[PDB]
C-alpha cells in the first residue's frame, strides 16, 4: 500500500532494458521509434503519472537498439557493420545506469525525480542515436551513402557536451574501416570489400563503372582526386609494372576527417611520380 | 529465488541444474517449472536460451569429432581452436559461482550486461561452425576466412585467432613439401592432393592435383599454380640423392623457426607476408634444376 | 600464449574494469562518482585510446 | 543443497586416485578396464554435471593396468615397460596436482567447475595416452610395432600443441631404450637380444632379420642400412645416425 511505490520502481528498470516488468507490460509492437508500454495503475494516482513522464525516457532507446544490431550483423563488410556494433558498445554502458540504480534497490534509496536527474544528460544522448536509426533506413543506405549522412552530424549540431561528445568517436569509428581499404585502394589498387563505396568500382583507363549510389565520404573535391589516382593505378594493370612503388606514403598513416584534403592531395602527386 | 540462479550457471557447464529440460538437440531453453511465476521469469529463460545452446553447438561439434585420427589434422585443428574458447566460457561462469558460494551475491541487472560480451562473442563462434559443417580442410580454410571478410572489428580479432590456428596444420602442409616434398595427408585434407594416378620412375609424371575447386581464400589462384611445378621440380630431384631445400639454405630454417613463433604469439595467419619467401623458392629451384645437369 | 592472456585478464570480456587472472574477483559495478552526483550519471565515452 | 554439492567436491579427489572413493562407490567389471562408478542420489539436478566427471577418471585407470600386464608379464625392456615408465612419471604429476586440490579442499573454495579448470589441459593430456594405450595393449604390440603406432599418433595429433606435446614426449621416451640397441650394433657390432629387443636375431651366417612383429618407425628401407652397418661388423636427423655408421663400415 506504501510498499507498492517501490515496487514499481524495480518495474521500471526492466523497462530500460527493453522487457517486461513484473506488473508493467512490454508490447514488442510493429513499427520501431515508439512501442507502447501498458502501465497498469495503482492507488495513489499522484505516482502513476510520475512513473508516466519517465516511461518515454526509457522507450525511445529501447526500439533503437533492437533492430540496429541484428541488422548490422547482416552486413557483408560494409561501413554500417560498424556503426551498428559501436552503438551495441554505447549500449552495454547505457545498462551500467540500470544495474547502478538496481543497487540502490536493496531497500529504496531512490525516488522516480532522483532516477530523472540522473538520465539528464543520457536523454540528449539518446535523441542524437535516435535520428540515426531512422535516416539510415529511409535511404535503405549502402556503405558509400551512409558515410555521406555522419560526416554532417560531426561537423554540425550543439546543445548538450555528451551529445558531441559520443558523435565525435562514432562518426570515427565508420570513418575508420573506409580509411583501412582507402590506403589499400590508392596504393595497392585493389579492394578487399565486396562493395566499394568510393566514386567508382573496379573495371587506356574509362572502362569503370561510375556508382553514385555508393558515393565517398567527404565532399566531391577529394573524390574528383580518388578517381584520378585510380587511373595511375590502371596502366600498370594495363601493362604489367612495379606496383611495390608506393610504400614511403604508408611509412605515415592517413586517418583524417578534419583534413582528408591533404591526404588525398599526398595521395595523388606520389601517385602521379612513380608513374 | 536461488533456485533458478543456480539452474543458469549448470546450463553453462552442460545441462540440467535443478529442473528437467533435458536438451541435447534443438534449441535449448529453461523451464522453471515452480507454482511462483511472475513475467521477469519469462524473459529471464529466453536469455538463457542463446547462452546455453551455442555453449552447446561447441560439444555437438568437438563430440562429433570424438577426437579421431581421420581428419585429424584440419578437421581437428578447428575443434581445437573452439576448445580455446570453451575454457574460457567457463571462466566468467566461476567468477559468478564464486560470488554465488562463500568465498554473495544472485545474478542482477550488474550480471545481466556482463554476459552479454560473450554474448555476441558465442554469436560469432556459433556461426562460424554453422558456416562449415563438411570435413575437408580446403573447404575448412575458404569458410572461416569468408567470416573474416564482414565488419565489426570485434569479432574480426576474435575470428582471425581462430583463422590462425585452423592454418597451424596448412601452411604447416605448405612448406615442407616447397623445399623437400614431404607429405603425411592420406586422407587428402591437404588441399593439393597426391595420387590418384599411379606412381612410376619420374620423367615430370603427375603425382599432384591441387583442384581447382577447394583452394583456401586466403591464398590466390596465380600461386598455388606456382606452388605445384616447385613440389613437382623438387620431387623430380627424387633422381637424384639430392632431396635438400633448393639453392639458399636460408629457406629450410624458416619452416622450423617459423612453427613456434605462430603459436607464440596472438595465432594470426599472414597471407602476404608469407607470399613473399614461396615466390623466392619458385626463383630457387629452377636454376638448381638445371644446374644438376650442367 | 598472448591472445590466450589477453582474453583471461578480462574473462572472455566479462570485466571491463581490471585485469585479473583471480577467478576470486567480486563482479560489481562502482558507486555513482562525485561527478555524477553534480550533474546526474553521464556515459563515458571512450576517446584516444 | 549446496551442503551435499561440496560433499561430492571431497569424494571427485580420492576416486581421481584411482582407488576406492566414500560415497562413490566403484566396481571393476573386468580387472579394471571399466568401472562402474555408483553416484548417489540427491535433489538436486547437477546429477548431470556428476556423470560429466565420471569420464574423465575413466581414462585415467586404464592406462596404468594395461601397460603393467605388459611389464609385469614378460619384463618388457625394449618398449612397453619403457612406456611404462613415462607414464608412471606422467602418474606422479597428476598425484601432486591431486595433493594441490587437498590442500585447497580444507579451505572454502573449490566446488563443482572451480576444479574443472584443472581438470582441462590434463583431460586432453589422459584421453590420446589412453586411446594410445587400447591399441598397444590390445593391438598386440611389442618392440619397434610401438613405436609405428605413436608415430601415427604424431600425425594424427598435430592439431591441438597439447595433444601434440604428449605423443612428442611418449614416442621418444619408448625409444631411449630401443636406440640404443641399434646403436652398439652400428658402432660397435655386438648385439644381444634376450627379449628380442631389435630386430635383428643372430643365429656372418647370423642372421639380419627385419621383423614385423617389430615393424619401424622408419622406413622399410632405411632399415636395411641398419642391418647391413652391422653386416661387416658382425662375426629432424636420426635417420642420418645410421647413414653416418653405414660410410665408417663400407
Amino acid at each position: 500500500l506504501p510498499s507498492q511505490e517501490t515496487c514499481l520502481v524495480e518495474d521500471l528498470l526492466y523497462i530500460l532494458i527493453g522487457v517486461d516488468g513484473r506488473y508493467i507490460s512490454v508490447q514488442p509492437l510493429v513499427g520501431r521509434q515508439s512501442r507502447s508500454f501498458s502501465v497498469e495503475q495503482n492507488l495513489d494516482s499522484s505516482v502513476k503519472e510520475l512513473v508516466n513522464r519517465i516511461l518515454p525516457v526509457a522507450t525511445n532507446y529501447s526500439t533503437v537498439t533492437r533492430f540496429v544490431e541484428e541488422n548490422s550483423s547482416f552486413e557483408y563488410g560494409q561501413v554500417n557493420h560498424a556503426l551498428g556494433a559501436a552503438m551495441r558498445t554505447l549500449g552495454k554502458e547505457y545498462m551500467i545506469l540500470i544495474s547502478q540504480l538496481e543497487h540502490l534497490q536493496r531497500q529504496g534509496l531512490l525516488s522516480l525525480q532522483k532516477l530523472w536527474f540522473y538520465i539528464q544528460p543520457t536523454l540528449r544522448t539518446m535523441e542524437v542515436l535516435a535520428s540515426i536509426a531512422t535516416s539510415l533506413n529511409k535511404g535503405e543506405c549502402f556503405g558509400g551513402a551512409t558515410l555521406s549522412l555522419l560526416h554532417d552530424r560531426t561537423f554540425g549540431y550543439t546543445g548538450d557536451s555528451q551529445a558531441q561528445e559520443l558523435c565525435l568517436y562514432l562518426t570515427k569509428a565508420a570513418s575508420a574501416p573506409y580509411f583501412d581499404i582507402l590506403e589499400r585502394w590508392i596504393y595497392r589498387g585493389i579492394i578487399n570489400d565486396p562493395y566499394s563505396e568510393f566514386m567508382v568500382e573496379e573495371h587506356w583507363d574509362q572502362r569503370y563503372t561510375i556508382v553514385q549510389q555508393q558515393i565517398p565520404s567527404f565532399l566531391q573535391k577529394v573524390a574528383d582526386k580518388i578517381l584520378s589516382t585510380g587511373k595511375y593505378l590502371n596502366v600498370v594493370r594495363e601493362c604489367g609494372h612495379d606496383v611495390t612503388c608506393p610504400d614511403a606514403k604508408e611509412i605515415t598513416y592517413t586517418l583524417k576527417e578534419q583534413a582528408y584534403v591533404e591526404r588525398i592531395e599526398k595521395a595523388y602527386n606520389y601517385a602521379s611520380k612513380v608513374l | 529465488e536461488t533456485s533458478l540462479v543456480r539452474d543458469l550457471l549448470y546450463v553453462f557447464q552442460g545441462i540440467d541444474g535443478k529442473f528437467v529440460k533435458m536438451c541435447n538437440s534443438e534449441n535449448c531453453y529453461k523451464v522453471d517449472g515452480k507454482v511462483a511465476v511472475s513475467k521477469s521469469l519469462k524473459d529471464i529463460t529466453s536469455k538463457l536460451s542463446e547462452l546455453g545452446w551455442l555453449h552447446n553447438k561447441i560439444k555437438k561439434y568437438t563430440d562429433q569429432r570424438s577426437l579421431d585420427r581421420a581428419f585429424g589434422l584440419v578437421g581437428q585443428s578447428f575443434c581445437a581452436a573452439l576448445h580455446q574458447e570453451l575454457k574460457e566460457y567457463y571462466r566468467l561462469l566461476s567468477v559468478l559461482h564464486s560470488q554465488l558460494q562463500v568465498e554473495s551475491s544472485l545474478t542482477l541487472r550488474r550480471l545481466l550486461v556482463w554476459t552479454f560480451d560473450p554474448k555476441i562473442r558465442l554469436k560469432t563462434l556459433a556461426a562460424l561452425v554453422d558456416h562449415c559443417q563438411g570435413r575437408k580442410g580446403g573447404e575448412l580454410a575458404s569458410a572461416v576466412h569468408a567470416y573474416t571478410k564482414t565488419g565489426d572489428p570485434y569479432m574480426r580479432s576474435l575470428v582471425q585467432h581462430i583463422l590462425g590456428l585452423v592454418a597451424y596444420p596448412i601452411l604447416n602442409f605448405l612448406y615442407r613439401w616447397i623445399y623437400d616434398g614431404e607429405l603425411e595427408d592420406t586422407y587428402h585434407e591437404f588441399f593439393v592432393a597426391s595420387d590418384p594416378v599411379v606412381k612410376t620412375d619420374r620423367l615430370w609424371h603427375d603425382k599432384y592435383s591441387l583442384r581447382k575447386s577447394m583452394i583456401p581464400s586466403f591464398m590466390t589462384m596465380d600461386q598455388s599454380r606456382k606452388v605445384l611445378l616447385i613440389g613437382k621440380s623438387i620431387n623430380f630431384l627424387h633422381q637424384v640423392c639430392h632431396d635438400q631445400t633448393p639453392a639458399s639454405k636460408a629457406m629450410a630454417v624458416g619452416k622450423s623457426a617459423e612453427s613456434p613463433k605462430d603459436a607464440a604469439e596472438l595465432f594470426t595467419d599472414l597471407e602476404n607476408a608469407f607470399q613473399t619467401k614461396i615466390d623466392a623458392a619458385y626463383f630457387d629451384t629452377s636454376k638448381y634444376l638445371l644446374d644438376v645437369l650442367n | 600464449d598472448k591472445f590466450e592472456k589477453e582474453t583471461r585478464g578480462s574473462l572472455f570480456g566479462a570485466l571491463v574494469h581490471s585485469r585479473t587472472n583471480d577467478m576470486d574477483i567480486k563482479l560489481d559495478m562502482p558507486p555513482v562518482p562525485e561527478n555524477a552526483d553534480l550533474s546526474g550519471l553521464a556515459i563515458k565515452v571512450p576517446q584516444s585510446i
